[PDB]
């Protein structure tokens, strides 16, 4: 499972780090990334990253959030500057990898709400 | 050769790296006594790796160990000369057929999850192989892993398999992974004793006969199945972890004979009372939500629980909880849970649901500065504490349980106005300031 550290209400322009560490049950992690969700709308991504290096951006959200990931501790890191006030979603964790043998592309967090 | 590795790099464009002993995610090469190639991985080197690495591949005949995961290939033909491998990495692409994989006569380990294969005719020739990673696939039956002896960790999870019988000519496997399929009969799991980690997920499963002879499990995984009688594991103290999420189970004794357990996922069950839970003093996550459950008294004696979740249940007193002091999240929303005073003495909180009760009174719940979220939605609050201002928290007044967050949700607020208290909570904190001044 994966677990979601941040969210709350930031002023315009205000700026964020969503963390989100997978157990040690998930087990090669392939994609690992960041979804929204608005009120009344669908899931979009935000960002994905590779165990590679390469990274997926929304055209949306391009050169304003930033990936990180770290693949010893699995860990992808949101940093969301200049938050314009569209996005006041709740944001979700995307990964795929192994739970006790089994592979789905998709697994996914709680949820944490930023609201600007 | 350094100058076949060279001609690869300039070929891919990718800058090959000397690296150690090969990785699924490793993009070098690994050398020898006298430098030569036996180790190469390619990860996500395109769609066209295949077609065009062939000839410098078969240039050397050293070569024992091939990653191309991630690589997305459709046709596998040109992986046939190749007579040297003994590893094999080929997840997450459009593979389809494998029916080139036949004349690789050494392999010991093969991992193909990602791919869309749907016949293993194939790999029957494989005689040495010890790795078989096979989930997420098309498959319908697998005849001829029978064949494939030495097999010690097999992961066939995510297809259409109903038949399980040719399991049973292997045994000498360690992991199994069967989930996420259609199985109704367990019988050929029998007659395995080495295996450690079983996990029979997702099925049709409601006879757990056979697995009384297996001794040596860690790890049973057995969830959204259709299983009532948890009997067959009384004997069984041995599993570290046991996940008995979504079924239908009214008795839980049998799980009182076991005391190593760690980790109980025990959710959405009919499930009556706990006191069987009261001899598994070294439980650090517990998960009872959803269940038609009274009293919480048993529960008084695992204080070494750390997760706790007893969410729509109906348990309305809970004062056999305050014993417990090492407690970091604690979901009992949705119950008939009255005053909140005997949870004050649990200092170490950091994470609450106590949401769709009938709570007026917030105030006791003041000394608990852990926490990191709580959420009271649907509660017929009156008043609001001083101490609801005192937390390092932020104010919302959506229907979503956020980490960080403290939330309100259909209250009738009489003293604090909605309007206000879904302002925030230094709105809160000025219009408290001013009814006191």
């Amino acid at each position: 499972q994966l677990q979601e550290s941040g969210g709350g209400l930031v002023q315009p322009g205000g700026s964020l780090r969503l963390s989100c560490a997978a157990s040690g049950k998930l087990l090669s992690i392939n994609v690992m990334g960041w979804y929204r969700q608005a009120p009344g709308k669908q899931r979009e991504l935000v960002a994905s990253i590779t165990t590679g290096g390469r990274i997926n951006y929304a055209d949306s959200v391009k050169g304003r959030f930033t990936i990180t990931r770290d693949n010893a501790k699995n860990t992808v890191y949101l940093q969301m500057d200049s938050l314009k006030p569209e996005d006041t979603a709740v944001y979700y964790c995307n990964a795929d990898g192994i739970i006790a043998g089994l592979y789905q592309n998709d697994h996914w967090g709680q949820g944490t709400q930023v609201t600007v | 050769d350094l100058d076949v590795i060279r001609q690869i790099e300039q070929e891919l464009g990718m800058q090959l790296e000397p690296v150690d002993k090969l990785k699924w995610y490793s993009k070098g090469y690994k050398l020898d006594k006298d430098q030569r190639v036996t180790a190469i991985g390619l990860y996500d080197c395109g769609s066209d790796t295949l077609d065009r690495i062939i000839q410098p591949l078969e240039s050397l005949k050293s070569l024992s160990e091939l990653s191309l995961s991630s690589n997305q290939i459709t046709d596998i033909s040109p992986l046939a000369s190749l007579n040297s491998l003994s590893m094999l990495w080929l997840d997450r692409n459009q593979i389809t057929d494998i029916a080139p994989l036949a004349s690789l006569n050494s392999l010991s380990m093969l991992w193909l999850f990602g791919n869309k294969i749907s016949d293993i005719a194939p790999l029957e020739s494989l005689k040495s192989l010890t790795e078989l990673q096979l989930s997420s696939n098309q498959i319908t039956d697998i005849a001829p892993l029978a064949s494939l002896k030495s097999l010690t960790e097999l992961s066939l999870s995510g297809n259409n398999i109903s038949d399980i019988a040719p399991l049973e000519s292997l045994k000498s496997l360690t992991e199994l992974s069967l989930s996420s399929n259609q199985i109704t009969d367990i019988a050929p799991l029998a007659s395995l004793k080495s295996l450690t980690e079983l996990s029979l997920s997702s099925n049709q499963i409601s006879d757990i006969a056979p697995l009384e002879s297996l001794k040596s499990l860690t790890e049973l995984q057995l969830s959204r199945n259709q299983i009532s009688d948890i009997a067959p594991l009384e004997s069984l103290k041995s599993l570290t972890e046991l996940q008995l999420s979504s079924n239908q189970i009214t008795d839980i004794a049998p799980l009182a004979s076991l005391k190593s357990l760690t980790e109980l996922q025990l959710s959405r069950n009919q499930i009556s009372d706990i006191a069987p839970l009261e001899s598994l003093n070294s439980l650090s996550k517990l998960w009872l939500n959803g269940n038609q459950i009274t009293d919480i008294a048993p529960l008084a004696s695992l204080n070494s629980l750390t997760e706790l979740e007893l969410s729509s249940n109906q348990i309305t007193d809970i004062a056999p909880l305050a014993s417990l002091k090492s407690l970091s999240t604690l979901w009992l929303s949705s119950n008939q849970i009255s005053d909140i005073a005997p949870l004050a003495s649990l200092e170490s909180l950091s994470e609450l649901s106590l949401s769709s009760n009938q709570i007026s009174d917030i105030s006791p719940l003041a000394s608990l500065n852990s926490l990191t979220g709580f959420d009271v939605r649907r509660n017929p609050i009156k008043r609001l504490p001083e101490t609801i201002t005192g937390f390092d928290m932020e104010i919302l007044w959506n229907d979503f349980s956020s980490s960080g967050f403290i939330t309100f949700f259909d209250n009738p607020l009489e003293s604090p106005p909605p309007e206000i208290v879904k302002q925030g909570k230094e709105a809160v904190r000025q219009y408290f300031q001013s009814i006191e001044e």
